[PDB]
């Protein structure tokens, strides 16, 4: 009855170096509810990430959003790392500014 | 244009680590507006929308106390179901509930609902008549009988037809500026090369509210049903939403594909093309 | 405003 999280990373606005933005990590369709979600800047945990928009779909799977404010630069990298019982090892999804 | 008030309620046990975690999250439409979390430093009902500033401490106290009673009742449920299912004391389990109502633009009740699950499967639900229950297995049959005997559905129906509708009208009034707004999507198209002389064209829609939206790819006045990929509409961290949808086309044929965006905030739908 | 749930 275990369901594997789908993980999606994206910014609020089209990224521009030097302009304030919001980075999002939306983690969805998972079960059971216990989960660890970390946002990373250059391999290092970003402190003070907000968790919001917790809900469930009609088949009861869990949805949740992590977000944080950020200002992109040419070389800063961003990712979301998720730990969940459905997965043997943590899954890391990288922000792709050109997607 | 209907509106809804929904609460998402979850209780999750954690043997070896103390009391279950307990959480209630409330939404008006697609906007989070209140939250209670037993793991908080100071567990209490809290505003999640700026307009909820309009409620006085009385409200926060009342809701917090209700939430604390709910927490206790769900701790009891976890134990009850553990027994009824003859399950080990060692495993974590989850109860989930969605509870709420929908009203029309005239403020009149359209529908009310309350549905429970255990370990992510249907457990019991209030029927559309707001009078009778449907239980999904033999343990839920026990709960159904208890609730029939205690007149629970009549109690619930009074809340769904009374309290729930009335608070929803008040939230809609108080948060009018936020909740009744329309933010128009802003859209653009990206281009990605592929093996075999084919291209990915991805249509983005950003910055919109409310969440309902439609994106389509067209070839020759016709809509593409195949090779079209997408994501579920998702929150962007500031109370707006975004979406994308892509199609794979033959390289050199890009200009013949168009993306269409339909939204409450677009008097005319958007038509976009890959701009090299 | 949230419902005051009954035990199961």
């Amino acid at each position: 009855i275990q369901k594997t999280p789908q993980i999606q990373v994206y910014s609020r606005h089209p990224p521009e170096n030097g302009k304030p933005n919001i980075l999002n990590c939306y983690v969805t369709q998972f079960h059971p509810p216990h989960i660890e979600i970390q946002m990373l800047k250059n391999g290092k945990k970003i402190p003070k990430v907000e968790m919001s928009d917790m809900s469930f779909s009609k088949d009861w799977s869990f949805y949740i959003l992590a977000h944080t404010e950020f200002t992109p630069t040419e070389t800063d990298t961003y990712a979301c790392r998720v730990k969940h019982d459905s997965m043997a090892e943590p899954k890391t999804v990288y922000w792709d500014r050109d997607m | 244009g209907p509106h809804s008030l929904r609460y998402f309620v979850t209780a999750v046990s954690r043997p070896g680590l103390g009391e279950p975690r307990y959480m209630e999250v409330g939404y008006v439409d697609d906007t989070e507006f209140v939250r209670f979390d037993s793991d908080a430093e100071n567990p209490r009902y809290e505003p999640r929308a700026r307009w909820m500033e309009q409620e006085g401490p009385e409200y926060w106290e009342r809701e917090t106390q209700k939430a604390k009673g709910n927490e206790q009742s769900f701790r009891v449920d976890l134990r009850t179901l553990l027994g009824c299912y003859n399950q080990s004391k060692g495993g974590s389990h989850t109860i989930q509930v969605i509870s709420g109502c929908e009203v029309g633009s005239d403020g009149r009740l359209l529908r009310g609902y309350q549905q429970y699950a255990y370990d992510g499967c249907d457990y019991i639900a209030l029927n559309e008549d707001l009078k009778t229950w449907t239980a999904a297995d033999m343990c839920a049959l026990i709960t159904k009988h208890k609730w029939e005997q205690a007149g629970e559905a009549e109690r619930l129906r009074a809340y769904l037809e009374g309290t729930c509708v009335e608070w929803l009208r008040r939230y809609l009034k108080n948060g009018n500026a936020t909740l009744l707004r329309t933010d128009s999507p802003k859209a653009h198209v990206t281009h990605h090369s592929r093996p075999e002389d084919k291209v990915t064209l991805r249509c983005w829609a950003l910055g919109f509210y409310p969440a309902d939206i439609t994106l389509t790819w067209q070839l020759n006045g016709e809509e593409l049903i195949q090779d079209m990929e997408l994501v579920e509409t998702r929150p962007a961290g500031d109370g707006t939403f975004q979406k994308w949808a892509s199609v794979v086309v033959p390289l050199g044929k890009e200009q013949y594909y168009t993306c269409h965006v339909y939204h409450q905030g677009l008097p005319e739908p958007l038509t976009l093309r890959w701009e090299p | 405003a949230v419902y005051n749930f009954a035990t199961m």
